[PDB]
């Protein structure tokens, strides 16, 4: 015996209201217990009175029990479920035995495991694209437009672009309105997006 | 549906409406052929049959 | 080199993708003061109506328990205008007004500044609908969480300005006004007492918060092919979109909020032991785990719903009105679109 499991004398331990009454550590495998039966005087009154003319059942004055909670599935006993599965290989003869306390029930154990049964989804999805870096490590990055007239000109044209919008041509084209206004403006050597393009700034060379 | 002479840059028009074409939400097929683009069209003649 | 972590900053190389758009680009209105100021109008807005409201109601109940309810029209303007005249109402949304202003500029405004900040940037897709709905979740849930407790303090100290008032003149704390008992508490019983036991207040504002704010923002994007291809009225359809946001945020927070009738005010069992321990966190895994809703979802209207919905509804509408659900939208063609632009016409 030892207080340190018992709860009544640690304190420690915190019970778990939702499993009141139930204890897996007292299952018979097979449950051979019986917890349910008739129950009277809660609604229905246990004595008669059918007859009775001076009295009026009423159930609306239902007085408060305690709370039933629902059976706790049962909970493995490592040692013990082991040593009942353990048969000594070339010593144990090959059959199954008359009594019914050798079959293999199965009990419930650790649940941390179902956390990342539960995270699954997240964690593979993460693992195919973010761990693998699938289809290309700049599909997922936070998106930054070229720098000015980065990698080569003929990629990026920011200078011919913008000589073409201040031109005559492109004037023309805007008041035409089947172009958009120009979005980025070339600074003093860097360019920069308006605040109504809805991009973020070309990241820095370093 | 005149061929007029331009008075503007064809090359500078060309380049602006590849760049910053304005579009809309709902926009017919029509003026959106992006990938409905190819050459020598297939001319056939209507009313009648072809093998 | 300062303590015992150290935050090692790094450079890294240019790198760009061929879309600039369509991913996270925080907009210039979302800023501490604008975002704030924002929040906070929208959150004294909605708080003031909601809280009016409750008074105006709960002093109908009143009077209604002392006098026959209304029979026909003019019996109900009489009643009405008897409500509008009684002493205690006017004192009511006295409290209630101040009690609106401590909340919505503390509680609602916090929620709405922390919702902007964090999905400010989630750009939408043009001429279509934003999908990937599954990256903000995550920012709404971090918003709720960190907004969630912000309501509690106010919330007990409302609670225990009305519970001092009914006391004997010997007992009686004798707080002038809703802003003098919260300035009082602090200091008399300590900050704790407004924050013990606040699991079911802070559960109850997370759940709130959360499937209101996302909600509404998943539904006014997804369903606007209503009024995008349908050509239905977009002020209808947002309306209707506010009202199942705010119905389905009271069915998400009531049966939290239930854990104190079933804590405190049912019966006890003599010589038993409680059946939550008084543990109100015990008592709401105990509703999460059980099999009929309807136990625990009675009382939803006559109790919780008239007193919190009204104000969602009241506060998505000013939040869409300010602008802290809009997001920004750019064709992924266009010249900030993208940055391949031989290929958007070819
Ligand atoms: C304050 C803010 C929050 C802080 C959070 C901090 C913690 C992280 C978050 C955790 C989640 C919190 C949210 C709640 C979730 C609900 C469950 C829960 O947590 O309930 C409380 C939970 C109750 O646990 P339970 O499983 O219900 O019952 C335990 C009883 O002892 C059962 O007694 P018994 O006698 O019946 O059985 C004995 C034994 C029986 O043991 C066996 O059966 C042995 C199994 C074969 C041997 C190999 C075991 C070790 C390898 C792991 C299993 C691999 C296979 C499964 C694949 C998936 C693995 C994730 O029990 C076990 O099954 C133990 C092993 C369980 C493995 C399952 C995975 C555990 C990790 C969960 C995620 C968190 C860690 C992430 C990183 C590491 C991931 C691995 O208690 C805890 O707090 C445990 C947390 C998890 C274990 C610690 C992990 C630390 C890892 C650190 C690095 C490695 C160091 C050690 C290695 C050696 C040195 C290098
Ligand atoms: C931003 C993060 C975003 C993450 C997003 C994640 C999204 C995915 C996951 C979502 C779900 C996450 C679930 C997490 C685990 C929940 C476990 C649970 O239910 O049981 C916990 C706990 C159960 O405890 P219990 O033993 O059963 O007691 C039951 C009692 O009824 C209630 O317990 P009690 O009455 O014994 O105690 C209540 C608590 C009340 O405390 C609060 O209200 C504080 C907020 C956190 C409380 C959380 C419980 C305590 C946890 C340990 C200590 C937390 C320290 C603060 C937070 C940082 C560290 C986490 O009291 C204290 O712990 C000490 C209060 C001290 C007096 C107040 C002083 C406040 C500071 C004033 C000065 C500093 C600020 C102003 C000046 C600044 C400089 C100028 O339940 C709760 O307290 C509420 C849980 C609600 C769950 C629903 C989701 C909402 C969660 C909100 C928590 C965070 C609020 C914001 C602060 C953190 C971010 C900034
Ligand atoms: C489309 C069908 C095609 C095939 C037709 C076949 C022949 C006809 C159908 C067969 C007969 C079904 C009879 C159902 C009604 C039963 C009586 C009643 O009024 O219900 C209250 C009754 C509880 O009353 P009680 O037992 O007195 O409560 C005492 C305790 O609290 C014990 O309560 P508890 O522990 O059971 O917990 C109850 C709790 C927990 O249960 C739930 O929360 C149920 C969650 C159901 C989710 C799936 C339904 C759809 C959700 C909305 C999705 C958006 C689009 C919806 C429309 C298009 C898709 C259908 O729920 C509640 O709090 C109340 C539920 C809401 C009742 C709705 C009243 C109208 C019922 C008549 C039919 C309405 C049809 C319109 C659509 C459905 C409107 C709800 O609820 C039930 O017994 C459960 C079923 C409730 C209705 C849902 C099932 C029917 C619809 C099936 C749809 C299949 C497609 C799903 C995927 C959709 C994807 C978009
Ligand atoms: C795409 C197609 C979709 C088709 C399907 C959907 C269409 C409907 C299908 C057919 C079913 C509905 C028709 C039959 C039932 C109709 C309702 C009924 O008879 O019950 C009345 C009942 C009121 O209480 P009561 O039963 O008369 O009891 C009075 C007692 O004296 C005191 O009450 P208490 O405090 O003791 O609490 C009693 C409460 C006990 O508490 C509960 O049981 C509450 C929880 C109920 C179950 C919740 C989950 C299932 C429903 C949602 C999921 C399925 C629908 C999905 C819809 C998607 C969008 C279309 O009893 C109930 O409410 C249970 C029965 C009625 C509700 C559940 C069964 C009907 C299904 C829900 C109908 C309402 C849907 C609203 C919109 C939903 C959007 C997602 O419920 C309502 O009135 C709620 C619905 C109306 C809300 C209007 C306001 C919403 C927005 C907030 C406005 C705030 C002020 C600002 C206004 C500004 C204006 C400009
Ligand atoms: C939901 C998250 C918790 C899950 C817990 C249960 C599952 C066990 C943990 C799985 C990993 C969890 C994510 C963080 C670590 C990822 C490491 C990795 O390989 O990623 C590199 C990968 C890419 O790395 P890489 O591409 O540079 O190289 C990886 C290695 N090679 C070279 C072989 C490819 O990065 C990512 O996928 C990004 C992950 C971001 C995660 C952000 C959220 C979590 C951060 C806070 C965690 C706080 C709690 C501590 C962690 C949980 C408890 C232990
Ligand atoms: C509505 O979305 C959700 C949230 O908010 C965003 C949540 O916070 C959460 C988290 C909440 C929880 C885990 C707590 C849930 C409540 C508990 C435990 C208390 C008990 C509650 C009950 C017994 C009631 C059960 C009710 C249900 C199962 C029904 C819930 C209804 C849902 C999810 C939505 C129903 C459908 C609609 C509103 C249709 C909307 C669609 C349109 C208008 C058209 C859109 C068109 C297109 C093309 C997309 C969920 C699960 C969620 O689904
Ligand atoms: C059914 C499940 C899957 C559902 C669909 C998911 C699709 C995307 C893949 C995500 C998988 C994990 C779940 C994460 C969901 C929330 C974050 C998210 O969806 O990320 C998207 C977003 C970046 O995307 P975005 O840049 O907007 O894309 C278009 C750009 N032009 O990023 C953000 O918003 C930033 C988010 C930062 C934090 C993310 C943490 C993810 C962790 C995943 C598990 C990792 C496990 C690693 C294991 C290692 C083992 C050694
Ligand atoms: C979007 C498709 C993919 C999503 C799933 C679809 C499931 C289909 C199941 C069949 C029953 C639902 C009805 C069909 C889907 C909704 C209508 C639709 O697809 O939109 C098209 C239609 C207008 O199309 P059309 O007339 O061709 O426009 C040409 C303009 N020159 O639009 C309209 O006329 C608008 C009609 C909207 C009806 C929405 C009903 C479902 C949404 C939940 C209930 C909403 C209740 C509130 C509605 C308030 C309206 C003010």
């Amino acid at each position: 015996y030892d207080w340190r499991d018992d709860p009544k004398v640690n304190k420690d331990i915190e019970e778990d209201i939702r499993d009141r009454g139930w204890h897996p550590e007292t299952y018979d495998f097979p449950y051979t217990k019986k917890h349910d039966d008739w129950v009277f005087d809660v609604t229905m009154p246990s004595q008669n009175y059918q007859t009775d003319l001076t009295v009026n059942i009423h159930p609306e004055n239902k007085k408060m029990h305690v709370m039933k909670q629902v059976m706790r599935q049962s909970y493995w006993d490592a040692e013990h479920d082991m040593a009942h599965e353990y048969d000594y290989e070339s010593e144990d003869l090959d059959f199954q035995c008359e009594s019914f306390k050798s079959q293999h029930f199965r009990k419930k154990g650790p649940i941390s495991q179902y956390l990342i049964l539960g995270l699954l989804p997240i964690l593979y999805f993460g693992t195919e694209f973010f761990y693998n870096h699938y289809p290309d490590e700049d599909y997922w990055r936070v998106a930054h437009p070229p720098p000015l007239d980065y990698p080569d000109t003929d990629d990026t044209d920011d200078t011919e672009t913008f000589k073409d919008y201040k031109s005559f041509t492109g004037r023309r084209m805007v008041d035409t309105g089947i172009v958009d206004p120009l979005w980025y403006d070339i600074r003093e050597g860097k360019k920069v997006y308006y605040d109504w393009a809805g991009v973020n700034q070309p990241m820095e060379d370093i | 549906k005149l061929l007029k002479q331009s008075i503007y840059d064809q090359t500078t028009q060309y380049k602006l409406i590849k760049k910053n074409k304005k579009r809309g939400e709902l926009i017919p097929v029509t003026l959106a052929r992006r990938i409905l683009r190819t050459k020598k069209t297939l001319v056939l003649p209507a009313h009648v049959n072809i093998t | 080199m300062f303590f015992e972590l150290e935050d090692i900053k790094r450079r890294h190389s240019l790198y760009w993708d061929i879309y600039n758009v369509q991913g996270w680009v925080r907009r210039p209105d979302s800023t501490l003061y604008n975002n704030v100021k924002r929040g906070v109008t929208a959150g004294v807005v909605a708080s003031l109506v909601q809280e009016n409201i409750t008074a105006l109601v709960e002093n109908c109940k009143l009077l209604a328990t002392k006098y026959e309810k209304p029979q026909n029209l003019r019996q109900a303007a009489t009643f009405m205008k008897e409500v509008f005249k009684l002493e205690n109402y006017r004192k009511a949304v006295w409290n209630r007004s101040q009690y609106a202003l401590c909340i919505g500029t503390f509680d609602i405004g916090a929620r709405l500044a922390t919702f902007r900040w964090l999905n400010n940037g989630w750009q939408r897709v043009f001429a279509g609908f934003e999908f990937n709905f599954v990256r903000k979740i995550p920012t709404t849930m971090l918003a709720a969480l960190f907004t969630a407790p912000f309501s509690v303090p106010f919330e007990l100290a409302r609670m225990a300005y009305y519970g001092d008032k009914t006391f004997p003149k010997e007992l009686q704390r004798g707080y002038s006004s809703y802003l003098s008992a919260l300035a009082r508490i602090p200091f008399e019983e300590g900050p704790y007492f407004l924050f013990k036991n606040s699991f079911p207040l802070i559960i109850r504002n997370f759940f709130q918060t959360f499937t209101l704010f996302y909600t509404y923002d998943f539904l006014k994007d997804k369903a606007s092919f209503a009024w995008r291809v349908g050509e239905q009225n977009e002020y209808a359809c947002k309306m209707i979109i506010a009202g199942i946001s705010t119905y389905l945020a009271a069915v998400f927070s009531y049966p939290w909020m239930v854990t104190r009738e079933m804590v405190d005010f049912w019966p006890k069992v003599p010589g038993a032991p409680c059946t939550f321990n008084g543990n109100y966190r015990k008592a709401a895994v105990w509703i999460w785990y059980h099999e009929f809703s309807g136990n625990y979802f009675a009382g939803f209207f006559t109790k919780y719903f008239w007193k919190a919905s009204p104000g969602m509804f009241l506060t998505l509408m000013l939040a869409d009105k300010v602008g802290l659900f809009d997001q920004t939208t750019v064709d992924n063609f266009g010249g900030a679109g993208n940055n391949s632009w031989e290929d958007t016409f070819v």
